[PDB]
């Protein structure tokens, strides 16, 4: 997982 | 400093990925094929970096080497929006994500400073065969990708691009995958993080997730309690027999996707067989003794840059054949929450947009661009992203 989300 | 959305994508020039054999952005895609041939000599001396720092082939099976890396990557890898939260990597996780069946020691490729050997970059590769459209080809999976904080902007990572690009070139692959949460030339498929909060108190007090507006503390946790234990029928852990029959459920289901790997049953063995805070695979056996589905997601905590540690559990691959994708997911969703585990994510991707919303997850902050190097293509929509 390249990427680091949080929820919006 | 990098672009996220398309529209900041309009901004930037690429003074480096001009250089590089991928599809310009604005341009639209009508083919099938690489975008150069492939070079019949390759360089045999390792690309010039900055004075100061030499190249070194990680030796992940020493046990000091690998503490740098974690050490690195703990400190130096892919941030939040925020810079509120970074991955939390174990030495067993990364020797799982860079040890698999055809790894390579010179494709663990870090930079070190010469005058104290102190590790400040490292990129790395694994073979992988990839199906795309009608075509399958032997690439690699280009990833962790990482430039110590203190070189940032000094233009290390066109060399380790480069520079991994030849250690690969060598070994006779010519095209290359990778995802990021940036916008590069040129995405083949865009696909957008999920959230489903399993322990909402600790993901709200660490500002990971916020109340919506009107829900209280205790209103959240009701709206995404789960039961105590799953639902499905013979649910039960991936065991050593189950490998053949996972790989063949896998194998076939991946079939209606464009963008997918091609595992072999070794690597299907080294993917999904369990292992302990790493990866979880759960098969479904039915009233005959055949497994028919099964749910899988692996373990990647995260570091709360203000700090104690939030474990969250990522959607890897989740194979139906008579279990309901909802209803696996939803099984994915009370297993991970046994475990311990405080959110569940996921991406949109494969058929995951049929059960999202309904499984109560949320929308994220972040995009995961899909890429391929030295490979020209239609652009895909995010359902049909497999990778
Ligand atoms: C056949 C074999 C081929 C194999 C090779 C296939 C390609 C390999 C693809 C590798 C992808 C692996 C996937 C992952 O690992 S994605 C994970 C990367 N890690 C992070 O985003 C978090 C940590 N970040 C860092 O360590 C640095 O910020 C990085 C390393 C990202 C850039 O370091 P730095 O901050 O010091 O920047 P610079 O001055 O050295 O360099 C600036 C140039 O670099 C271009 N850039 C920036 N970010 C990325 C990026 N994420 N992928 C590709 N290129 C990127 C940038 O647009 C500019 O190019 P251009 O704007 O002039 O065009």
């Amino acid at each position: 997982g390249n990427c680091f989300s949080k929820p919006r | 400093g990098p672009a996220k959305t398309m529209e900041e994508a309009s901004k930037r020039s690429y003074q480096f990925w001009d250089t590089q054999p991928v599809p310009k952005l604005g341009e639209v895609v009508n083919t099938h094929g690489p975008v150069e041939p492939d070079k019949d000599n390759i360089r045999q001396e390792p690309y010039t970096l900055p004075q100061g720092f030499t190249w070194d082939a990680l030796d992940l099976g020493d046990r000091g080497v690998l503490k740098e890396l974690y050490t690195l990557l703990n400190e130096n890898y892919v941030e939040d929006d925020d810079n509120m939260f970074r991955f939390d990597y174990s030495p067993e996780f990364l020797l799982w994500a860079l040890r698999p069946p055809g790894w390579l020691p010179q494709w663990h490729c870090g930079v070190r400073v010469v005058s104290s050997r102190k590790l400040v970059g490292f990129i790395s590769a694994i073979p992988a065969n990839i199906h795309i459209y009608d075509t399958e080809k032997k690439m690699v999976e280009i990833n962790f990708l990482c430039v110590h904080k203190k070189l940032r902007s000094k233009r290390v990572a066109p060399v380790l691009i480069r520079e991994i690009t030849r250690r690969v070139h060598l070994e006779g692959i010519f095209q290359a995958v990778y995802t990021a949460g940036v916008v590069l030339p040129k995405p083949v498929g865009t696909c957008r993080y999920w959230h489903r909060s399993l322990n909402p108190r600790k993901l709200i007090e660490v500002k990971f997730s916020h109340l919506s507006r009107n829900m209280t503390m205790q209103r959240t946790m009701k709206l995404y309690r789960l039961p105590e234990t799953p639902k499905t029928a013979g649910l039960r852990p991936m065991e050593t027999k189950d490998i053949p029959v996972v790989h063949q459920l896998l194998t076939r289901y991946l079939k209606q996707f464009h963008l997918t790997p091609v595992m072999s049953q070794e690597e299907v063995e080294h993917w999904f067989y369990p292992q302990e805070n790493i990866i979880d695979t759960f098969v479904v056996e039915n009233a005959n003794g055949e497994v028919t589905d099964f749910l899988s997601f692996y373990t990647l905590p995260s570091t709360i840059m203000n700090h104690k540690s939030l474990k969250a559990a990522y959607s890897f691959y989740n194979v139906h054949t008579q279990t309901p994708l909802l209803d696996l997911m939803s099984d994915a969703l009370v297993l991970a929450k046994m475990k311990g585990f405080d959110v569940f994510n996921a991406l949109d991707l494969m058929e995951n947009k049929t059960f999202l919303e309904k499984l109560k997850f949320g929308i994220g902050d972040g995009n995961l661009q899909y890429y391929l190097y030295n490979w020209k293509c239609p652009s895909m929509g995010a359902e049909k992203v497999g990778l």
